[PDB]
């Protein structure tokens, strides 16, 4: 009924997939950096 | 909308209040006239189911009953001995 409500229906899927792609690059940093061992070495 | 979208009051990313709200919207639209009772009886339904879901939000995330006896104990001084040792020490150097 609202042009902002159907805007809000596309909105949270567009919030959901960016957080789904953001949770893949957190895992990709985990498997390649091994950053905590480099953090202890500094 | 600021902090997290699954924490909404109506149920908007997380629940299905919205479809019921949309049905209510079609019903309200289908009306050429206006009166007071039909407008305000469904002002309950956009309020009351919304006014209970945030009550069921903040119980679990915070342990509500925890800090809301703690903040009164700091101001109304429920822990009475626990500030008198402060008062005894703070007297000797607020002189």
């Amino acid at each position: 009924s609202l042009p902002v409500l159907m805007k809000y229906s596309v909105t949270a899927p567009m919030v959901s997939h960016v957080y789904l792609v953001n949770k893949a690059i957190v895992d990709y940093y985990f498997v390649e950096l091994k950053m905590e061992r480099h953090f202890e070495a500094m | 909308e600021n902090q997290n979208v699954n924490m909404s009051r109506t149920g908007s990313i997380l629940k299905n209040q919205e479809d019921t709200f949309a049905a209510e919207l079609h019903r309200l639209k289908q009306q050429p006239l206006f009166s007071l009772v039909d407008f305000e009886s469904v002002l309950d339904r956009i309020r009351s189911t919304v006014a209970e879901h945030l009550w069921k939000l903040m119980v679990e995330e915070s342990d509500l009953l925890g800090q809301l006896k703690i903040i009164k104990d700091f101001y109304l001084l429920g822990r009475g001995e626990l500030f008198q040792a402060f008062i005894d020490v703070a007297q000797n150097m607020l002189k």
